[PDB]
């Protein structure tokens, strides 16, 4: 029958590892860096977008970055389709969970719920695993400021400043090297695009090959506001910190 | 059909009257309304006879599977839970059934649930089921004392079910008595309204609405 | 290579080696033969006798569908019945809804799409029966066989199994004898004369001859076996050709 | 019987290749040449129509499909896979979107639902990737012009211009040099024609040639008037007749 | 070799190896000798123990009134295939007041065994039933095997060293035929043709196993004690 | 049916 | 569905699915139970190639699954969190059924049922972790320490390790672990507890979570400085 | 079941709940208690056709509790009273709804504040100074209208509630055996043992 | 690989004689049936001296007048014990009797061959299930997870099953009494367990008419193998 074809996507090695979700990992490890930093008052988002071509269209693309809800985003780093398959699955995690309390999601729920989707194509139904590990980055009125990596075992943990992606090992030493817990968000924004300048394959670091994105508390009074960079406001950005 | 337990410092007393009728027509005078779950736990039956009978018996097998399951005999609570929610999957599908299910545990000590099949599952010391419910409430609530000894708990029970024999015209047929101990329920006996009514009418001098 | 590992896979000839493996199945088993007459049609099979324990005419091989068709196979007998089973409901559900009987043709393709779904898919086995049928329906006799692959073709003589070259190369005789056509009673004989003729290649068992035949005139349209009179009247004429 | 393929006949190698992804592309990269070109009011979407023998009549086969009135798509690779990947498309448009909102969707979200469709292809039990590399350009009220290409993967990226299939290299490496942001739309025509003519080998006209644009409301192509609001479609094939107009001031 | 994987492939010479395989089951299996006259048919069973601390597999199931089997092989599936025949012969007489014939009895099991050897996932029975019988037409033996060939006899053997007796009653065909209206005579012509399957063991008192079904006699099994009479 |  | 058969014997009458399970296990962070007289403690290591981790936020290793029971493990992150939300569902639904919360047993004896059922249902694999369940029964004061595993065999332990170099605090704990006389008091519980883990760990600083479970529905987690303390005791009595 | 009040006051929601359980001309129990625990700090009265009650309100009890040891955290008044409404929003376009009438009486820590939800079997929420169920309505309403201030102190809605008992007592034709209270405040939920 | 459901050239099914591997793996578990009643034994094999050897249940009651011992993967065996006890309980409900110990063994044995591509594998497990009933009295059945059931007066099963299997031979008759038999298993347990016998790594059991089935205390066993080490050394 079909047994003869079957890849077996959900078994162990003798060494006791997931083949699919080790093989998966190697594929995230060529896919272009995401860096996550957590301040005191506001969390930065960094993703390097693959080798660009001069004629993509940079202002209207989302590659790296999307937004869950008003208080929730996510970096990508693997394949781009697996990736949004699992972004409208939270989205819509997201606004059941308004439905039901009339309160908005607390970041770890919806962490939890997308992270437990993913182990489930590890144990059960003979699929592939989702090639895709997320930093999430969000604000709830229980933890505030929350960083959260997800990746295709199913497995999140929690972080201060986190890598995912290419080059993470030089990428986490350079953070784990220049990061402290009193930091300022404007820091933490040099402090990104400084680890991608170093860790980055390309000849220069430039505006057309990065999104950028911050959620701070910097709206007016108790409330928190998302801002995804416009190109001319990371050309702006990269010239301030004197990287170009 | 009249079926009362209450709960006294003895322990607690189960009576029920042995008629079944079908509308005026009574059917049996020899009916066993107390169903022996196990050695300390009792099933009172009201309403359908079937319904009663078959759902009680099935109940004793879900008390068995739980001790073999467990390794520990099922708390009253838990036994008149299972008992509750099965009949409340079947709400308002026309079942007929008023129980009590009395029993001793450790954990409890003697205790009695009152069960009906619109799902209703209460907790108490006194409870008194069937057509002649009030009849049997009369006579039991107007005597009742906690002081009761086990002698006198007996006769208040037998005398509660013939007060609601005699006056019910849907009850009657015989007394068949349960005292529920810390050791185990203990049967008293089988008493005919026929003989039951002409001895405690003489000897406590009641009932001379009669002609005697 | 491995492409005769697995059913409904194209070897880079454009062949279905499991199919072509299912046919050795249907040569490997005894000779049934299939004759087209003038008014119906005529169905024999060789039925090896493995033992003298076996009881005589009770382990009759040729089935009945309906009222009016015969079905006869070579190869894994359990298959041919599973083929039989399957035109039987096919056969009902026809009359049920346009309640004439089913004709040969519409029946015959019945069981040809039937037989070509097990060649679509690697979770069945092709069918290991050749099938020889037909009968009488409103437009006159027809013979059919049918082959593991769903091919079926009409025929005027139809012959399967370990002797099919044998009884071809005879067929083939009675074909060009008789142009005008061949009688019901004469086919019935014919048939008989062919087994025995067919049975020189399989001459180490000793076998039991058995016929069935659909005719407008003789049978009334209706399948029936030959038995008694008919049969041994067959078997004499056979007896007498071999010598 | 039934399919008993529930298991994903895509899957990670220890070197982290999805081969069967990896096979997709590289049976569009074997595919005829096929581009998009954004101009600042309008956009172009072209491809050789290579035609298999001359007695085929090439105008029955479509190599460029209207998905919406304001949307419109071309492809390279397999013929087949595009042409099923047309029709769910066209659907996906009504059922989870017109039948909702009682209007047509925008470029970027028809494309989302094409891109979801092929992903399902990479990851579904026994069922390989689709084959085709597709070119989707389409207008809408807030975000204007838009070009968008979609890789077997299910991952899309929107473009200025680009090319995708046999010459794709050569073709952009053409369009980066003739490209700006102040191209109006014939412009685009003339540099979508001129990119596409080295790649094409045989006859080069408008026989040969499959060219649509997206750009201004066509009421004449509505087919109805009386409501105001309804001004026409913006997708429109050009004729034979009006690509030779072209190549003679080429 | 590359062809038994599963029982939906064909070998190149158009062999089902699965289906061979489990033939082999039985050939490992106890012998079971099948015999009938006109008026009676008998099973014999020599049963198999694990060893002295052991019972003996039971190797004869009763299916209705008029009929039951004997089994050489997988004991499970001739559990499986005696509760289908239980179910049929019981369906016969709820809905059409009727006794099972005893040749669609052998019909509905070739049936149920051929869709086991043609569909994936699933495997061919492995055992070997006689079904004996008596019907509308007289006393009936029928051999079952898994590939779903069922065939009609005067009388066969089945298990291993089976040859031996099926030999002597392809010898004794003419004797045991026309034992009529004598229940005993052909129960001790069964005995003897299942002793010549028989190698340093002899038939003891737990050892043998006899089934008879007839005319003025429902299906009924003999163990222990009762079968002593027959060594 | 009965009642009690 | 997905039906294939995952979990099969070899040859040699082996589950290898399962035994390739248990390296998972091996390969996993250490985690060690130790019950005392009055009390059971639950600790934990956390690898320390870690740094940059947000500790308020991240999973921590030991789970309540009711207010009188805790479940840490060793082995899959991701396979744990399936285990927990299981247990804690049924524990939920045994209060309302029984009107009793579950035994320790009885919670142990489900999650080891759910962990068998992965071992022989089509269409998927074992549970790449063991688990030490932990608490004390309804109006009990006797602690319980049960330990599960891949296979579905759970069983009760005066004190229990899993996880990687297990087998070095399992030899430590056999030692000096007596069952005529286990820790009387909640201090010698956790102390020897760390104690078995400092065999293993590295330092003690953010590598060993403690978890401290005592009767009626009393369980509290020990902080970095609370933990520090027994760290910096056992160091100066070593030297000797 | 027929009687259940809520007052929200100044720092706490106060939770009157009737004794009587009847069938048909029998007062079967005098102490029955019509409240359940969701939360320390979230509790509920609930009235409506017999099992269907309580049947509901331990389904609620579970789901919260199990909420509660998911995220070792308090769901807030606000948050319960939307669950349950939905559960009720669901059950009332059920094959065969829930009817029950129910009360949640909340302490919000995060807030400091007392809180009460008014929720019948339709799934109609409301949140209330005071809030009645039933018959109860008809006489309460006009009489806290009247009395009611929202800076009460918990002694004073006290005072306030046994003024709506005695006009109960007084007017209903039907004898409900008296009433249990419940008070929820920042330290949680405690009984009042002589009413 | 291959199919779960394959039969070997031999003619045997290959997951149900590698299953039997697994259970000569097991730890050693004897059955001994007398006309007294039937005894059943078990050696624990604690894996480590910190295991609790208490929690380990691998004598199981099946209903008041049957009982279960179990060899091998033990995992597998509680589902098993389960249908059992439902079987047991649901024949009583539908029938007001006790079940028959070969019903109850016919019931488990019906589970053992569901499996194939129903569960994935076969059980990894034997069980010696042991009862009375009016009509056949005092019974022991080895129920094997290909689907076949042998009843026994004597059976062993498990790593020391072929040497104690021998050892049953010679000292089984059919006037044994309980306390003969009880002895009989406590000292073939001795020889083939690699730890030497006590109180904590065996136990026993019995099944009689009168009491039904009954788990030995520790301390009533530990009696049995201070009277069983006296009586060797007494010749």
């Amino acid at each position: 029958g079909s047994r003869r074809y079957d890849s077996r996507t959900t078994i162990f090695s003798p060494e006791g590892r997931l083949y699919q979700v080790e093989y998966a990992l190697e594929s995230i490890s060529h896919a272009g860096t995401a860096i996550g930093i957590m301040a005191s008052d506001g969390i930065v988002l960094a993703a390097e977008r693959k080798v660009t071509s001069t004629l993509l269209e940079q202002d209207t693309s989302t590659e790296k970055l999307y937004k869950l809800n008003d208080k929730i985003a996510v970096a990508v780093a693997g394949l781009t389709a697996d990736a949004e398959i699992l972004i409208n699955t939270a989205r819509i995690h997201a606004q059941n969970y308004l439905k039901t309390y009339n309160e908005d999601i607390p970041v770890e729920i919806l962490v939890r719920r997308l992270s437990d989707i993913k182990q489930g194509y590890t144990q059960h139904g003979g699929l592939r695993p989702f090639g895709v590990s997320f930093i999430y980055a969000g604000y709830d009125d229980r933890y505030g400021y929350q960083l959260y990596t997800s990746n295709p075992s199913g497995n999140y943990t929690g972080w201060k400043a986190i890598s995912v992606g290419a080059n993470t090992s030089a990428a986490q030493t350079l953070l784990q090297m220049d990061y402290k817990d009193d930091m300022k968000v404007d820091d933490a924004i040099e402090l990104a695009l400084k680890t991608l300048s170093k860790t980055t394959d390309s000849s220069a670091l430039t505006y057309d090959r990065l999104e950028f994105a911050t959620i701070r508390k910097g709206a007016n009074d108790g409330e928190v506001y998302q801002k995804i960079f416009k190109p001319q406001e990371i050309k702006d950005i990269l010239v301030k910190t004197g990287i170009t | 059909t009249t079926t009362l337990a209450f709960r006294f410092q003895g322990g607690i007393i189960v009576a029920v009257d042995s008629r079944a009728t079908a509308g005026n027509w009574v059917a049996s005078q020899t009916v066993k309304k107390v169903i022996e779950i196990n050695p300390f736990l009792l099933g009172t039956m009201a309403g359908g006879a079937a319904d009663c009978q078959f759902w009680e018996t099935w109940l004793g097998s879900q008390c068995r599977l739980h001790e073999l399951r467990e390794k520990e005999r099922i708390s009253v609570a838990a036994a008149s839970k299972i008992l509750s929610n099965l009949v409340y999957q079947y709400k308002g599908a026309g079942l007929s059934m008023g129980t009590m299910i009395c029993g001793y545990t450790r954990k409890e000590g003697p205790t009695i649930y009152y069960v009906d099949s619109d799902g209703t599952r209460l907790k108490g010391d006194i409870f008194c089921v069937g057509s002649g419910q009030t009849f049997a409430y009369g006579v039991l609530d107007s005597n009742y004392k906690w002081d009761l000894s086990v002698e006198d708990a007996l006769y208040l029970g037998k005398r509660s079910i013939l007060a609601a024999a005699h006056r019910d015209a849907y009850s009657g047929g015989s007394v068949n008595l349960y005292h529920v101990t810390e050791d185990g329920w203990i049967y008293h006996g089988n008493h005919d309204v026929g003989e039951l009514f002409w001895k405690v009418k003489e000897e406590e001098g009641s009932f001379n609405n009669v002609i005697g | 290579t491995g492409y005769d590992l697995s059913n409904s896979v194209f070897s880079p000839d454009g062949r279905n080696f499991q199919v072509e493996y299912a046919v050795k199945a249907v040569e490997n088993g005894t000779t049934s033969i299939g004759i087209k007459c003038n008014d119906g049609v005529v169905f024999a099979v060789e039925k090896l006798i493995t033992s003298k324990l076996l009881v005589p005419q009770k382990n009759v091989k040729i089935q009945v569908v309906d009222r009016h068709i015969g079905c006869v196979y070579s190869g894994l007998i359990p298959d041919g019945r599973h083929l039989v089973n399957r035109g039987r409901e096919e056969a009902a559900s026809f009359k049920k809804l346009y309640k004439t009987p089913i004709p040969i043709p519409a029946f015959a393709d019945r069981l040809g799409q039937y037989v070509q779904a097990h060649t679509l898919y690697n979770s069945v086995r092709p069918f290991g029966v050749s099938t020889i049928f037909g009968g009488v329906d409103k437009n006159g006799a027809h013979l059919y066989m049918l082959e593991p692959s769903g091919s079926y073709w009409g025929y005027k003589g139809a012959a399967t199994g370990k002797g099919r070259q044998s009884a071809k190369a005879e067929l083939e005789k009675l074909v060009d004898h008789h142009p005008e056509g061949l009688s019901a009673r004469e086919a019935v004989k014919q048939a008989a004369k062919i087994i025995y003729l067919a049975h020189e290649d399989n001459k180490e068992k000793d076998f039991e001859l058995e016929i069935s035949w659909c005719s407008l005139s003789e049978t009334n349209g209706l399948h029936k076996f030959v038995k008694g009179d008919l049969l041994q009247e067959a078997i004499d004429f056979a007896q007498k050709e071999i010598n | 019987m039934t399919d008993r393929y529930s298991f994903s006949l895509t899957t990670f190698s220890p070197s982290g290749k999805l081969g069967q992804i990896d096979y997709a592309l590289t049976a569009v990269k074997q595919g005829v040449t096929s581009l998009g070109i954004k101009a600042t009011n309008g956009v172009v979407i072209a491809t050789e129509k290579k035609s298999s023998s001359p007695l085929a009549m090439s105008e029955t086969l479509s190599k460029v499909s209207l998905l919406t009135p304001d949307i419109g798509a071309v492809y390279s690779g397999m013929g087949p896979d595009y042409r099923v990947l047309v029709d769910k498309s066209r659907k996906v448009a009504h059922t989870s979107y017109k039948r909702i909102y009682g209007e047509y969707p925008p470029t970027k979200l028809l494309v989302s639902e094409v891109a979801k469709i092929m992903q399902e292809a990479t990851q579904s039990g026994g069922v390989r990737p689709f084959g085709v590399s597709l070119l989707i350009a389409g207008h809408d009220e807030f975000n204007g012009f838009s070009l968008y290409q979609v890789d077997p993967s299910g991952s899309y990226f929107p473009w200025k211009a680009t090319a995708i299939g046999k010459g794709s290299v050569a073709a952009k490496t053409f369009l980066e040099k003739r490209w700006n942001d102040e191209l109006e739309l014939e412009d685009a025509i003339h540099i979508a024609l001129l990119t596409l003519k080295e790649s094409v080998e045989g006859e080069f006209n408008g026989d040969t040639i499959e060219l649509a644009i997206i750009g201004d409301e066509n009421p004449d192509l509505l087919g109805y008037t009386g409501i105001p609001t309804d001004k026409g479609p913006r997708f429109r094939k050009l004729t034979s007749q009006e690509i030779n107009d072209r190549l003679e001031a080429l | 070799n590359n062809y038994d994987g599963d029982t939906v492939t064909f070998s190149p010479t158009g062999r089902l190896f699965q289906v061979e395989y489990a033939l082999e089951a039985i050939k490992q299996g106890s012998v079971t000798v099948g015999l009938r006259s006109n008026t009676h048919a008998v099973l014999v069973a020599l049963k198999r123990n694990a060893d002295e601390l052991s019972s003996y597999q039971k190797k004869i199931i009763k299916c209705d009134e008029h009929m039951g089997l004997s089994l050489a092989g997988l004991a499970p599936d001739a559990r499986v295939l005696s509760n289908y025949l239980r179910q049929q012969c019981n369906y016969s007489s709820l809905v059409f007041n009727r006794k099972l014939a005893v040749e669609r009895a052998g019909h509905l099991l070739c049936d149920k065994a051929q869709k086991n050897t043609q569909s994936y996932g699933g495997r061919p029975y492995g055992v070997g039933l006689l079904i004996i019988g008596y019907d509308k037409s007289g006393a009936h033996l029928l051999e079952f095997q898994p590939s779903g060939n069922v065939t009609e006899l005067y009388g066969t053997a089945i298990g291993a060293r089976s040859q031996g007796a099926k030999t002597y009653l392809e010898r004794t065909l003419d004797t045991f035929i026309k034992i009529d209206g004598n229940p005993d005579e052909l129960i001790k012509a069964g005995v003897e043709a299942i002793s010549q399957s028989l190698r340093d063991e002899s038939l003891t008192v737990d050892n043998l196993s006899i089934a008879i079904v007839g005319k003025d006699t429902p299906f009924t099994i003999y163990d222990g004690e009762a079968v002593a009479k027959y060594i | 049916f009965l009642y009690x | 569905g997905y039906d294939r058969a995952l979990s099969i014997f070899s040859p040699d009458g082996h589950i290898f699915q399962v035994e390739y399970a248990l390296e998972a296990v091996k390969r996993g962070t250490c985690a060690v139970g130790v019950k005392g007289k009055n009390c059971v403690v639950l600790g934990c290591e956390r690898r320390s190639t870690l740094k940059l981790q947000d500790t308020r936020i991240t999973p921590s290793k030991v789970s309540k699954i009711d207010s009188h029971v805790v479940l840490s493990f060793s082995g899959l992150n991701a396979d744990s969190r399936i285990l927990i939300e299981k247990a804690r569902v049924e524990a939920q639904s045994h209060r309302l059924t029984l009107e009793d919360p579950v035994t320790v047993e009885y919670l142990t004896r489900y999650v080891a049922g759910v962990q068998q059922r992965y071992t022989q249902s089509g269409g998927v694999r074992p549970f790449g972790v063991s688990t030490l369940i932990a608490g004390f029964d309804p109006r009990d004061d006797e602690p319980k320490l049960y330990q599960t595993e891949p296979s579905g065999i759970y069983s009760s332990w005066s004190a229990q390790t899993i996880g990687r170099n297990s087998k070095t605090v399992r030899e430590f704990l056999e030692k000096n672990y007596d069952r005529k006389e286990p820790p009387a008091t909640v201090e010698e519980c956790v102390k020897l507890t760390v104690r078995s883990l400092l065999e293993v760990v590295q330092t003690g600083a953010k590598n060993i979570e403690i978890t401290v479970v005592k009767p009626d529905s009393d369980i509290v987690a020990l902080s970095s400085e609370e933990i520090n303390q027994y760290v910096t005791q056992i160091e100066q009595e070593k030297q000797e | 079941m027929d009687i259940i009040l809520g007052i929200r006051v100044q720092d706490s929601v106060i939770l009157a709940s009737s004794k009587a359980v009847t069938r048909g001309i029998s007062v079967l129990k005098d102490s029955d208690d019509k409240t359940r625990q969701l939360s320390p700090h979230t509790l509920m009265s609930f009235a409506g056709e017999a099992g269907d009650t309580v049947q509901f309100a331990e389904y609620i009890q579970a789901n919260i509790q199990l909420y509660s040891i998911r995220e070792d955290y308090e769901l807030s008044p606000q948050a319960v009273s939307s669950f349950v409404r939905q559960e009720l929003a669901k059950s009332i376009r059920s094959r065969r709804p829930y009817q029950v009438n129910v009360l949640i009486g909340g302490y919000d820590k995060k807030k400091n504040k007392p809180e009460l939800y008014q929720i019948d079997y339709l799934g109609t929420k409301v949140e209330l100074p005071y809030g009645a169920h039933g018959y109860s309505g008809f006489y309460t309403f006009s009489l806290l209208d009247h009395h009611y201030r929202p800076d009460m102190t918990t002694e004073e809605g006290l005072d306030l509630l046994k003024l709506c008992v005695q006009e109960l007592e007084k007017r209903m034709p039907m004898d409900f055996k008296g009433v249990i209270v419940k008070i929820v405040d920042k330290d949680g939920i405690r009984q009042v043992d002589d009413f | 690989d291959r199919g779960v459901s394959t039969f070997s050239p031999e003619g045997r099914l290959f997951q149900v004689e590698y299953s039997l591997e697994a259970i000569k793996l097991g730890s050693t578990a004897i059955g001994i049936a007398t006309k007294e009643g039937v005894v059943l034994g078990v050696e624990k094999r604690a894996t480590s001296p910190l295991l609790e050897s208490d929690s380990i249940e691998k004598i199981v009651e099946i209903d008041r007048h049957i009982g279960c011992a179990m060899s091998g993967l033990t995992a597998d065996a509680r589902s098993m014990i389960e249908h059992a006890r439902t079987a047991a309980v649901t024949h009583n409900l539908y029938y007001d009797e006790d079940i028959n110990v070969e019903s109850l063994t016919q019931s488990v044995c019906d589970l053992a061959l569901r499996f194939g591509e129903l569960m994935s594998r076969p059980f990894g497990v034997a069980l010696l299930i042991a009862g009375h009933d009016a009509d056949d009295g005092y019974q022991l059945f080895h129920a094997e997870p290909s689907g076949t059931f042998y009843r026994y007066n004597a059976k062993a099963i498990g790593s020391g099953s072929e040497g104690a299997q021998a050892e049953l031979l010679n000292e089984w008759h059919s006037s044994l009494t309980l306390k003969e038999a009880e002895l009989l298993v406590l000292k073939i347990l001795k020889q083939v367990m690699e730890e030497k016998l006590d109180e904590n790594n065996a136990q026993l059991s019995c099944i009689t008419k009168q009491d039904g089935f009954k788990i030995y205390d520790n301390e009533k066993t530990a009696e049995l193998i201070k009277e069983l080490k006296e009586k060797e050394a007494a010749e």
